[PDB]
């Protein structure tokens, strides 16, 4: 009740939008498992030059909507053993192109700065790798 | 002291450089007490000028203003008396120490030293005296043109001269205990100081000499080893690089026989007397240096505790402030007051601050005291008050310190002023029991993660996630506590594995009941976790903390007074409804225990006055509650600890009856948590129990081992009930109709649902109790037809706390 | 001994803004009045600060042979750092900006007077003076526990409402204070025309009335009548003092002219600030150097004697537009605090800015850690609310001092070719 | 036998492994050979689990130094065998290649003496314990066989002399039992024993002299060198017959001349009296930078003190003791 006290009928997708992630982001910060339901093929390993050209992506936007959608496709897109067919989610397909279509999809409001900045070569094989060092870095930026 | 009477009665600025011990300090306590004009101790003194001092410490934070504001209070006195008959010296402590601090405060001293002004009109009553007592080097142009001394250190002469010197009360004991270990004491003393760096010691020789001759004063002579042994010992024992014993024996070989005393004895030896019962006539000239003990990460009180300080016989703690207020200045009087009142009354002092307190306690700690009607004084000083206090004989002072601070954030001078000791818990158990530390260790890692070679679905535990509050000597402590609780008893086999088996009984307290259980299961019902399991839930008692509570009354020894246990929880803490339940059934022994909540307190003035006023009632057995939310970080820790240390020293001070009391401290923390880590297993007169429910909860059977022989169909049949099926079927409807989809989406009829069902699963009415009845029914037989379909249908117990990731997700 | 028992039986703390000029510290806000003894003839002796923090270091030096009940020192000394806490609170809320405590009295009673045990007034005619008795240690703290709540509220507060008036950032938090006491006056200190001169160069009188002809809003004023006979309701709606010190100050934070009138609030100030500057002329507009891109902080590296020559190339590629002044341009020191930068990092980040020009930090690598840690926070906050797309910003290190936190935080965007030009 | 993948055999050992482990380890070992829980095929799983808790059992309690063998009741032999190899392996120091320690190990601990009692009992105890243990009780009888050929010689360091003459009663035994397995030795103790105490008063009288001149360490008292040059030299180290001449059915060491050697006794008697140390002192004031050699002392230097003391002891005894040298003493 005190936490939902200043909360109303308006925000609950936001909301689990929100808690979806955060209950997720402390296992992060205690260096367990974020994702033990996704498939393997989903945590594969960003490449030096990725990680690298990521880095600037990071640095060039603010790390909460994007976090938060990634968040999303995670948990309620990639979570289901029905896109193990190319037809819905492609692992061998990049990340820039699956999230302009799921906001196309979602009627959400989106920034093109990751619509045009973002690296195409950042493939959905490699996307937890991501939101790993998309949330590490969030996590390098409270404690200050 | 020959040169500062000269150059005091004549006003001569003098500048007393030198190494630590140089006993600068003891000049000039004796003679502030004999000058005093017509009040000396002589005629030689009567004919001189009275003197009053007055003394300012110097830091590398020293203000310009301090030194100005110190002459000008020191020239106020002089103003109105005779400038023949009496005058006030500024004597400035460690005035080396401010040299080339950029807030240059000795660019004051050379017009000071001049006119006592710095620019206003000079005045026959402001030229004042000076003396500068620096244990650092000085520059011999910042003093206006006063004598500058400089002694450095005694070469071997002057150190031997003063070994006859100290030992020069006798001239017979003398012969006794001197020719050997007056120039032998010099010699592997140099050595001492050649070998080491960050100098140890030079009033750790006198000292040595000082132990050496009142050892030789008992019965007849004893220069020999077993006691030469102790006295060389006490020579600085905390540097761990210098080793003193054998750097003595290495040159001496006469004496190489020693019972090799540990690091434990010579603390009692240090405060408990010299002497085992009585010393040679009175003790009033057995003054020790106070102890300084160096431990590592704050095990030094813990083992003091467990040892010697038995209850009335304990000091008092002093330390900082863990409540967020209680500024510095506030904080220091208040920590300077209480020190004051146990050098009246002779209560020893555990000194658990930091050097806050050091700059204050800098004349007490050097020991020169000022005697008066057969009593001694020793002052001290509050911002600049600096005034004697009173010091009864039975006044011992124990500074516990972290080793790395000392070694190199704690000045030269105070090191040498205070005995070193170095205290660890490896330091004090015997390799016999250090053996069953390393087996708990080991056994603890067989505990929390069990072999297996048959499942594959496994989650690595770390040992906090298993035993909450598990920090590197948690079985170190145990171990100690177990020892403690033992005696002194000669090693039987028996021994070996009755202390192993009782600090695995311990050290199982503070173990999270779904553990237990998993144990039970992944080793498939094993003898080893099937005894671990009867002990966790029907032999120790931990459903809720009124249970707990309970057995706790009416099972501890009646031979102890304060009892303090520590009590962790994943649930909510304790709310005044759960007391009030408690105290329905305590009502006959204890009173209302008092619920304290230790985030409220916004001062440690004001918890104590609400412990004092818990404590100064009228009851035989006294429950306090003591709680605290255990929001992560480095805040509550330190928040814990200063409240710990609050309720034990009121303890010791209201003490006259036998009354027994207990003292419980709760901690709430969170199965998965952010930040920092519990760190339980404390030690001491603390012990770790782990109590996942602290309230006997009506939902579910307080005993969750009656639910390893009961399936989920078992529950809702009738014909003392595990579970409140009422509640159980009536707390889901919120959610058993969210699943509902009418066929066509045309109807609202689900917010009606749960207003049709929630009063209609009710026992207020014959057809409602027939509606909850057939119900029940109905669910029974629908989940007695869905374990055909599962193995081991009995075992959901174990099943559901294998998942680590269900258990986190209920807390 | 004595004194303290007399102090602890008749005790006067005053809590008060310094008269004078002399600045605000816990020396100069706090006093202790000793009053007349009944049916002796003393002069109700008045000690400062220091004259009783040595009574406490005396007290607790004087032991004596009666420690066995030591209750009237252990209540002087409670009182004493309820009272030092609460002018504490008081200090740094006066610190921070505020304009409701800036005549505040206060009246700590060691003992119950007639009933009475803390006073509180607050100068000002619409505010009734305030009267409680009890224990005065717990109405203390409870007082201080609200002056803290509304601390961290009136700082949001303030945050807020320099995110919305844009030109609520030329000035520090005590310079607003000066401006919005000295502008609704009769002729301004010329002191005020020369830190106005800033926005509006030669700004004059009839300029600053020509800026607040209009400023305020005409709801506002109906908002702050309402409020003014609104009150005393309020405040006999609530019993316990510190709910009535809830709704006064809450309601001063809405309607802040109200209570005290001769002082522009916030937003009014931020309304005349902006007027006035539409009045200065026309914007200064310059561009980012080459290899420098704007929208991304820019970090140049470069030797000690070669920093200040490295940002007037940064401002020499229109060398036709006025040369930069306080604004646009931070010279960075071990002296300077979180404030200074955080009106550089906010007069960049912020939409209502007219013109386009480059802000630049100077020697940042000197500043100090929590100001270099507070500023790159500050500015990530600002980017993840509003902005200005193309923040122009510019950042100047030591070459030797590349380690300091700053320097090493921004390096992500650091750029490769050194700003320079021919002498 | 299940498929020996899963873990029935590992998981049903380790259950009666803490079955086991669970009683004192004196009395797992005493049910381990009391009785005939194994009447044969000490192969399988059970007999090997059992046997190494048993050699645990033995590891932990004789690194405890508790008398293991003592009042040991035995039926089969194997066991007994295995539990004495056991105890032998373990027992040992851990650095088991050197003279001392395993000199101190064979002296000092009493299982030893009751392994080597019961080896000489009977020869079925010596038919069961492995091989291992034979090279490691063989190495203890030459070892112990080496110890008292030197000493019955007079070869022996003196550091080992100390630590027969400490336990001489145990060493002694210990032979016997040695011979009795496979006289002049307690002679030669009794000799060495002679030996040794003379060369320590010997050597207590020469460093009494040395810290009677070092007493006033401030003067010319210190010329030898050579006299603390061999006073340097260490004992332990050194060799019995270099030293002292044996008695074979004395000569001491520093090649003291009989010139000084009664003056050592003489001084030794009055190491701790004050009085002497006193005038010795005051004589020692009007002498004096002077090499103070054997000669020089002997002739006049030292025992004016003495002959001064003879006759304050016949004023004492007789008793003209003048009022004024009494209050000076």
């Amino acid at each position: 009740l005190k936490a939902l006290n200043r909360c109303q009928l308006k925000h609950t997708i936001a909301l689990w939008q929100f808690l979806s992630a955060h209950k997720s982001e402390q296992l992060l910060r205690l260096h367990k498992e974020p994702f033990g339901e996704i498939s393997s093929r989903y945590k594969a390993d960003l490449s030096p030059e990725n990680a690298k050209l990521l880095s600037t992506f990071l640095n060039q936007t603010g790390l909460d909507a994007f976090l938060l959608e990634l968040h999303e496709m995670i948990i309620l897109k990639l979570k289901n053993p029905q896109t193990q067919t190319e037809e819905r989610f492609r692992p061998q397909w990049s990340l820039r192109d699956t999230l302009v279509s799921y906001m196309q999809t979602k009627e959400s409001e989106i920034l093109p700065e990751m619509a045009s900045q973002f690296p195409e070569e950042i493939l959905l094989a490699s996307c937890v790798s991501v939101w790993k060092t998309a949330a590490v870095l969030k996590w390098n930026r409270e404690m200050r | 002291v020959f040169m500062m009477v000269v150059c005091i009665e004549l006003k001569i600025p003098l500048f007393l450089v030198g190494k630590p011990g140089s006993s600068k300090s003891l000049a000039k306590t004796i003679v502030a007490d004999a000058m005093q004009g017509p009040a000396a101790y002589s005629d030689l003194f009567r004919s001189l000028k009275q003197v009053h001092l007055v003394s300012f410490q110097c830091s590398p934070h020293s203000t310009p203003q301090g030194i100005i504001s110190t002459f000008r209070q020191c020239a106020r006195f002089q103003q109105g008396k005779d400038l023949q008959q009496y005058v006030s010296v500024v004597v400035l402590d460690e005035v080396g120490l401010a040299e080339d601090s950029p807030k240059m405060p000795l660019k004051t001293l050379h017009p000071l030293l001049e006119d006592g002004c710095i620019e206003d009109d000079p005045a026959p009553h402001k030229k004042v005296g000076f003396v500068g007592i620096s244990n650092w080097a000085l520059d011999p142009a910042k003093m206006n043109r006063g004598i500058f001394v400089s002694r450095g250190s005694p070469n071997e002469t002057e150190l031997i001269e003063s070994a006859k010197g100290i030992c020069s009360s006798d001239i017979l004991v003398q012969d006794v205990a001197q020719g050997y270990f007056a120039s032998f004491a010099k010699a592997y003393e140099t050595v001492c100081k050649r070998q080491d760096k960050e100098f140890f010691g030079l009033r750790d020789y006198y000292s040595l000499i000082k132990m050496v001759f009142a050892a030789a004063k008992a019965s007849n002579r004893k220069p020999s080893p077993q006691d030469i042994a102790q006295a060389v010992l006490r020579n600085f024992s905390g540097k761990d690089d210098i080793q003193a014993l054998d750097i003595f024996l290495a040159n001496l070989p006469e004496a190489k026989c020693s019972e090799e005393v540990s690091p434990m004895q010579l603390i009692k030896q240090n405060i408990f007397g010299p002497s085992q019962k009585v010393p040679g006539g009175e003790q009033e000239d057995a003054e020790s240096r106070y102890l300084l003990v160096l431990t590592k990460n704050y095990v030094a009180l813990q083992i003091l505790q467990q040892t010697f300080f038995e209850g009335d016989q304990q000091p008092e703690i002093i330390f900082g402030s863990g409540f967020p207020k209680d500024q510095e200045y506030t904080q220091l009087c208040r920590n300077i007051n209480r020190v004051k009142i146990c050098m009246e009354t002779g209560k020893m002092v555990l000194l658990l601050n930091l050097q806050n307190l050091y700059e204050s306690l800098y004349d007490a700690l050097n020991q020169y005291y000022v005697h008066l009607g057969g009593q001694k004084y020793v002052d001290l000083g509050l911002g600049t008050h600096r005034v004697k206090c009173r010091v009864h004989p039975n006044f011992r002072l124990i500074v516990i310190e972290e080793k790395d601070v000392v070694y190199k954030h704690f000045p030269i001078p105070l090191i040498n002023r205070l005995e070193k000791h170095y205290l660890d818990i490896n330091t004090v158990l015997e390799k016999w029991q250090k053996s069953i530390v390393e087996e708990l260790c080991a056994w603890v890692e067989k505990f929390i993660n069990v072999k297996a070679h048959h499942f594959q679905k496994r989650h690595k535990y770390s040992p906090s996630d298993v035993f909450i509050g598990y920090h590197s000597d948690a079985c170190a402590s145990v171990v100690l506590q177990v020892i403690e609780r033992q005696g002194p008893r000669a090693l039987t086999e028996e021994l070996h594995q009755k202390v192993s088996e009782e600090a695995k009984s311990i050290l199982l307290n503070c173990a999270t009941p779904d553990a237990v259980v998993r144990l039970s299961a992944y080793s498939l019902g094993g003898f080893a976790a099937e005894w671990l399991s009867q002990e966790y839930f029907h032999r120790q008692r931990h459903n809720s903390f009124a249970d707990f509570l309970q057995a706790h009354l009416h099972t501890a020894d009646l031979e102890r007074h304060a009892i303090f246990t520590e009590i962790t929880t994943f649930s909510r803490l304790l709310t005044s409804h759960d007391c009030e339940i408690l105290e329905s059934e305590v009502t006959g022994r204890a009173p209302k225990p008092t619920l304290l909540w230790l985030q409220q307190f916004d001062t440690e003035y004001s918890f104590l006055k609400e412990v004092r006023n818990c404590l100064t009632n009228t009851a035989k057995c006294k429950i306090l509650i003591f709680q605290t939310d255990f929001e992560d970080g480095i805040r509550s820790a330190q928040l814990i600890a200063s409240a710990k240390y609050s309720v034990i020293n009121e303890i010791n001070k209201i003490r006259e009856n036998e009354d027994r009391i207990f003292v419980y401290f709760i901690t709430k923390l969170s199965r998965v948590g952010r930040g920092t880590a519990y760190v339980g297993f404390h030690g001491g007169l603390w012990q770790s129990v782990h109590i996942d429910d602290l309230r006997r909860s009506t939902l579910m059977v307080s005993d969750v081992t009656r639910l390893q022989h009961v399936t989920i169909s078992q529950l809702f049949a009738p014909g003392v009930s595990i579970l409140d099926t009422t509640r159980l079927l009536r707390s889901c409807v919120q959610s058993a109709v969210g699943m509902l989809r009418d066929q066509n989406e045309s109807c609202t009829r689900n917010m009606r649902r749960v207003v049709l069902l929630l009063g209609l699963l009710n026992e207020d009415d014959a057809c409602h109790a027939s509606f909850l009845r057939v119900s029940k029914m109905r669910l029974s037989v629908f989940l007695k037809k869905q374990e055909e379909s599962q193995f081991h249908p009995l075992e959901w117990l174990a099943r559901e706390a294998c998942n680590q990731d269900a258990l986190q997700e209920a807390g | 001994l004595t004194l303290a028992t007399a102090i602890n039986q008749r005790g006067i703390y005053v809590i008060q803004a310094p008269k004078g000029g002399q600045k605000i510290s816990p020396d100069t806000v706090l006093h202790l009045i000793l009053p007349e003894s009944p049916g002796s003839h003393e002069e109700s002796r008045e000690y400062s600060l220091e004259e009783v923090k040595e009574l406490l270091n005396k007290l607790m030096l004087m032991s004596g042979k009666k420690d066995r009940n030591n209750t009237e020192v252990e209540r002087f000394s409670e009182v004493f750092c309820s009272v030092q806490r609460l002018s504490q609170a008081f200090i740094d809320l006066h610190s921070a900006g505020n304009m409701l405590f800036r005549t505040w009295i206060a009246m700590a009673y060691c003992s119950p007077k007639q009933g009475v045990s803390l006073q509180m007034d607050f100068g000002l005619d619409l505010v009734t003076e305030l009267k409680e008795g009890g224990d005065v240690t717990e109405l203390l703290a409870a007082l201080c526990r609200q002056m803290e709540h509304f601390l961290d509220s009136w700082k949001r507060f303030v945050t807020q409402k320099r995110m919305e008036h844009f030109y609520l950032n030329f000035y520090t938090a005590e310079q607003l204070v000066y401006l919005s006491t000295e502008l609704r006056k009769q002729p301004p200190s010329d002191a005020a025309l020369t830190m106005l001169s800033f926005i509006k160069s030669n700004c004059t009188l009839r300029d600053v009335l020509r800026a607040s002809v209009g400023c305020g809003s005409e709801a506002a004023r109906y908002r702050m009548r309402r409020v003014m006979e609104e009150l005393p309701l309020m405040l006999l709606s609530e019993f316990s003092l510190v709910d009535k010190l809830r709704i006064i100050m809450e309601q001063s934070m809405r309607c802040l002219p109200a209570f005290l009138p001769d002082c522009l609030d916030l937003e009014t100030l931020g309304h005349c600030l902006a007027h006035l500057a539409g009045m200065g002329g026309s914007p200064v507009e310059r561009c980012l150097p080459r290899g420098l891109q704007v929208g991304q902080p820019n970090l140049v590296v470069c030797g000690h004697s070669e920093v200040l020559p490295a940002a007037l190339a940064v401002y020499m590629q229109t060398p036709s537009q006025p040369l930069p002044t306080y604004d646009e341009v931070l010279l960075c020191t071990p002296a300077t605090t979180f404030e200074e930068v955080a009106l550089l990092l906010r007069r960049c980040l912020t939409l209502g800015s007219l013109g386009h020009k480059v802000y630049s930090l100077l020697f940042a690598d000197q500043l100090s850690y929590e100001v270099a840690r507070q500023a790159e926070e500050l500015f990530h906050n600002l980017c993840t609310q509003q902005h200005r797309e193309d923040y122009q910003l510019v950042m100047v290190c030591d070459g030797d001092w590349e380690h300091c936190y700053l320097p090493s935080a921004f390096s992500q965007h650091k750029v490769f070719v050194t700003p320079q030009a021919p002498l | 036998q299940f498929p020996a993948e899963h873990g029935w055999k590992e998981s049903l050992l380790g259950d009666m492994e803490w079955r086991l482990t669970k009683e004192e380890p004196l009395s797992q070992i005493t049910a381990y050979c009391n009785s005939c829980w194994d009447t044969k095929g000490l192969e399988d799983s059970v007999a090997k689990t059992f046997e190494k808790c048993i050699i645990e059992a033995v590891s932990s309690a004789c690194q405890s130094q508790t008398s293991i063998l003592q009042g040991f009741s035995y039926s089969d032999l194997r066991k007994f065998g295995i539990v004495l190899s056991a105890v032998i392996t373990k027992s040992w120091p851990r650095t088991a290649d050197n003279f001392d320690d395993i000199l101190k190990h064979l002296l000092t601990l009493a299982d030893v003496k009751h392994v080597f009692r019961l080896c000489g009992t009977d020869e079925k105890i010596l038919a069961n314990v492995t091989e291992d243990a034979k090279r490691l009780i063989a190495v203890a009888d030459s070892v112990l066989t080496k110890v008292v050929g030197d000493l019955l010689s007079g070869t022996i360091l003196v550091g080992q002399l100390e630590l027969i003459i400490k336990h001489k009663n145990q060493f002694l035994d210990i032979w016997q039992l040695r011979e009795k397995s496979l006289c002049a030795v307690e002679e030669a103790l009794d000799w060495r024993r002679e030996e040794l105490l003379l060369l320590k008063k010997e050597k207590r009288c020469v460093d009494s002299l040395l810290k009677m001149c070092g007493n006033v360490k401030h003067l010319i008292q210190v010329d030898f060198g050579v006299l603390a040059v061999r006073h340097s030299q260490d004992l332990s180290s050194k060799r019995l017959n270099d030293t002292v001449t044996v008695r074979l059915s004395r000569a001491t060491h520093y090649h003291l001349s009989s010139q000084v050697q009664e003056m050592a006794g003489k001084i030794d008697l009055l190491r701790d009296s004050h009085i002497f140390q006193l005038f010795w002192r005051e004589a020692a004031e009007p002498l004096s930078r002077h090499i103070l050699e054997l000669e020089e002392v002997y002739d006049y230097l030292y025992q004016p003190s003495y002959r001064k003391f003879i006759k304050l002891h016949q004023d004492l005894k007789s008793g003209e003791v003048t009022l004024a040298e009494i209050d000076v003493i």
